[PDB]
């Protein structure tokens, strides 16, 4: 890939720096499609009504079904549209206007029907995809189950093969299932017994295609979520569900591979999605920061609001660059393994979303704190972004450990920039220096720790952050250089937004790379362990009151 | 360790 | 004071380092007052009911009046309790269990009847205070007006003296007035004409005591706020309100002084209000993280949750230190001008509140995003803390300019650590070095910029941040030294927290002081201004789409 | 200045 070789201290060009170019014929088709979709989303979608009622109106859902937005990436041979990943990221920006639709649609497309596409047979695709893309059926992804006195990640769902060997019987329960009350097709993962030449009782995860018509599938009332009220998040229980043997994704026991393929292949469009939201904020708060007077001056004339606007623009620029760079590497012929970059995009996008949305709400002062403005609702909606599609601190271990796998194999085996425009020369040298330092530090970390690196989750948080910054420092150097070369409109703004982010990210990486050394006096990792250990063994705040007085 | 845990992040290093 | 001479590079180790000690009798008195209050707040107060209904029940308000919480700082001679500044911060932590009550009470005590206490005559206090402290009457602070085609800070309220010279007639309108629908006594500020020997028509701000019984006082429906739904925030309109001439706070034209006094008196206690709420988060979230399994381990055994708990504890420790240090400097005989420290406490407390509340909600994952847990409500409630009692970016300018004015006077006039415990020796040297560097940098800034420093809002932000960090360092050093000296229980934990915060603050201040130089390449403020100016003159995002093409 | 904006933060520094 590209990120896995960053751990080795090498920059893999000819894959990242020539920015993904879309042919003129393809751009016209996507604009022709976006026309009606953007017109519908700007006019006929009532975000306030959906939020206050907690239910997406049936007319809106039917009109969305007419647009074919439920089968965006489904191949055209199966009643879908067959849009590429870049052409899907483009649509993700104009769909995010509601927030409750960008979650219902993503949970049905990105994880819902993605299993049948990735692992389903040619006869399963001909049966479920034509009706999943048409919007008549809705798909759900059932992996997690409620932890009650048990491990939160283990799967206790059971699938017993029948006496006559004609269908499995499924028993279990799942929680946090999006579209649980609407879905008619479930991609359920359950542990089934497998017997081999060893004669053991080894059980393996297997993916099923469970229909609500199979019987025994029951879902509870929808949960009272903070922000995304229009989404239908229920919990689904399968009580003796009879699943025909032909309704198995891939092969029996080979369900871990499918679950890894559905989850990893996604989240990249999130970076565009939130970007499509962030720009909207810049188009609203500015209209408030330029028509309002304070101290006989515009609000736009004060430095502390100008910093907010510049930060929002820089965040949106880096997010768009990351998303389209990732989607361009996913459109290459064959099957590329780009899963670290998707987690990078998700983490950066969620953090920027939270920070920028809160800061935009702060711009309006007390007027943005009420329910009469579209900033309260946006503030509540973007909080799920740090929990949706994977918790942000889970993905940092995924980013750090997956790349340390790649560096580990190469290290053990080994033991036993004239593409960026000349104007962007002060930021490419910083990128090269940071990449070389990151490679050296990763080698040192692997040598010092080794297989124990699992325990050190504070070391892996700094590795996952330097690497996230390194991906944003190359997505904005590829885009800005392309803008200079082609000569797009106001490319000087792009250069300013690329040189400003590169300096800040270089400083951040320079600080973090100093804390990954044995002799760092600024490393607060041993002191954090003691304080937190004492707090958690007491399960309460320890320090006495400042007014306390002993004898 | 159960295989499903690796869906979060790799539990074991090949080192 | 302390902060004002911090600008000169001098540490006044006579008012801050011997931590405020409270004698045994006062501690017993405050503990005796506690009990009937803490039990009532933990048991008889339903935060969920108040939030969902949007109205504080009449029984709860009646019991609050019975407990005497509406007259905490009213002198005992006027039906109050006469509690000091270190005994009001103590009760703030207990009161903070609701959010909708810590705002109703504070807006009636800190900015409400506080005007009559500070500037009212002995005959005005004998008339309004006995019924304001008993809870029969409620006070409101009416300063701001709705900006509609006019400046958002100037006063358009008018008070015309009558023909017979017996009462003023008030006309105006105020917005965002807390307790607008409940208050019977209003402290209204209006511009009235004053004629002098010059014979001009110069108008000055004057404070009034406006009763709802005066007639012509009307208010609208309450605002639909995000978090504090139990509060009553209305807008009050005065239409030909006849105010007797005796109901003037101080003297006619002396309304700016009274407004400044009220605004600056009531910001120190926020840090203990939130630190009493952060400590509540470290108790429930610790229980959740210690009673839950993931990857065959406790959630408390993972480094990325231990860092969150340690950060929460460090924030709470620094907040309590700041609040009690400020309240101890305010309890000295006379009248100290410790108004910068209150703004420091407010800014630090609000930022820490937002960050820690969001991070604690992130600890629980998707369970904390629902309305069945007390983290959604807390997340919505602590967002007003960055707006309530002064916006956080206004207060940074207040701190920086108030300190730089004193520094300018001192420089123009001139031109024309043995208290800390030896274990806290690595953190006192950092504090002294940062103070000396801050003094040198402030002198350099005053020399280079002069009166232009008023416009540079990005330099003042860094100055305010450095000063806030210095205040945090000195507060935690004083508290830790006192804890070691007296020998309180678990003082090693206090030392660990103090050292960690001092190291972090020293690094932050080193970076900020590095960014406050003419030849600093890390300084991005000539580039932020250009980007923000372009964005605001276009009033939209400027950079073209990554898929854009040019012939 | 209308000597009212000084409440938010001091203005017209006398240096």
């Amino acid at each position: 890939a590209f990120a896995k070789e960053l751990f080795l201290g090498k920059i893999k060009k000819k894959e990242v720096f020539p920015f993904p170019e879309v042919s003129q014929d393809e751009l016209n088709e996507i604009n022709q499609f976006l026309g009606p979709v953007e017109k519908f989303f700007t006019e006929e979608v009532d975000s306030r009504k959906i939020d206050q009622e907690g239910k997406i109106p049936d007319e809106t859902l039917e009109k969305l079904k007419s647009l074919g937005l439920f089968g965006l990436q489904v191949p055209e041979e199966y009643g879908g549209l067959g849009f590429s990943n870049t052409m899907y990221s483009r649509l993700g920006e104009i769909i995010s206007m509601d927030g409750s639709i960008t979650v219902t649609l993503a949970a049905h497309q990105a994880i819902g029907l993605k299993g049948i596409i990735l692992a389903g047979t040619e006869e399963q695709k001909a049966k479920y995809l034509p009706k999943l893309a048409s919007g008549e059926h809705i798909a759900a992804f059932c992996l997690t189950e409620p932890a009650s006195g048990s491990d939160a990640a283990s799967i206790r769902s059971r699938a017993t093969l029948s006496e006559d060997k004609k269908h499995y019987i499924l028993n279990g329960s799942k929680v946090w299932i999006t579209n649980g009350g609407l879905a008619n097709i479930f991609t359920v993962f359950a542990k089934t017994e497998v017997v081999d030449s060893d004669g053991s009782v080894k059980d393996k995860i297997t993916a099923f295609i469970v229909e609500r018509d199979f019987g025994g599938v029951t879902n509870g009332k929808p949960e009272d979520k903070l922000g995304i009220r229009g989404s239908n998040t229920c919990e689904v229980h399968f009580e003796n569900t009879k699943i025909p043997v032909e309704n198995i994704l891939g092969e029996v026991g080979d369900g871990f591979k499918v679950a890894m393929n559905i989850l990893n292949s996604g989240r990249f469009s999130m970076g565009s999605v939130v970007a499509g939201l962030l720009k909207r904020l810049i188009e609203m708060t500015a209209e408030y920061a330029c028509t309002r007077k304070q101290f006989n001056k515009r609000l736009s004339e004060f430095g502390l609001i100008q910093e907010k606007f510049a930060l929002m623009a820089q965040k949106a620029y880096v997010m768009e660059s990351m998303t389209y760079l990732t989607a361009g590497m996913l459109d290459q012929p064959g099957f590329p393994d780009c899963s670290i970059e998707a987690a990078m995009v998700k983490v950066f996008s969620s953090e920027a979303a939270w920070q920028c949305v809160s800061e935009a709400l702060q711009i309006l002062g007390g007027l943005g704190y009420t329910r009469d403005y579209p900033y309260e609702r946006i503030l509540r909606d973007t909080r799920i972004l740090l929990i949706f599609e994977g918790t942000n601190e889970i993905l940092r271990m995924y980013i750090a450990l997956t790349g340390l796998q790649h560096a580990g194999r190469i290290l053990t085996t080994r033991i036993h920039h004239g593409v960026v425009h000349p104007s962007l020369a002060d930021s490419a040298n910083k990128f090269e220096e940071n990449t070389y330092c990151f490679g050296r530090t990763v080698e040192t970390l692997l040598l010092r720790f080794g297989k124990t690196i699992m325990e050190e989750q504070l070391v892996l948080k700094r590795v996952a952050n330097i690497l996230i910054n390194l991906y944003g420092m190359t997505a904005v150097l590829s885009r800005a250089s392309r803008s200079i070369r082609i000569g797009l409109r106001n490319h000087d703004h792009e250069v300013l937004l690329a040189n400003t982010f590169c300096v800040e990210a270089y400083l951040q990486n320079l600080f973090s790379l100093s804390q990954l050394d044995k002799y760092a006096p600024e490393n607060l990792d041993e002191q954090i362990k003691k304080v937190s250990q004492q707090i958690l063994e007491k399960r309460a705040y320890i320090c006495a009151h400042p007014l306390d007085r002993t004898c | 360790t159960p295989e499903e845990w690796n869906l979060y992040y790799p539990m074991q290093l090949d080192l």
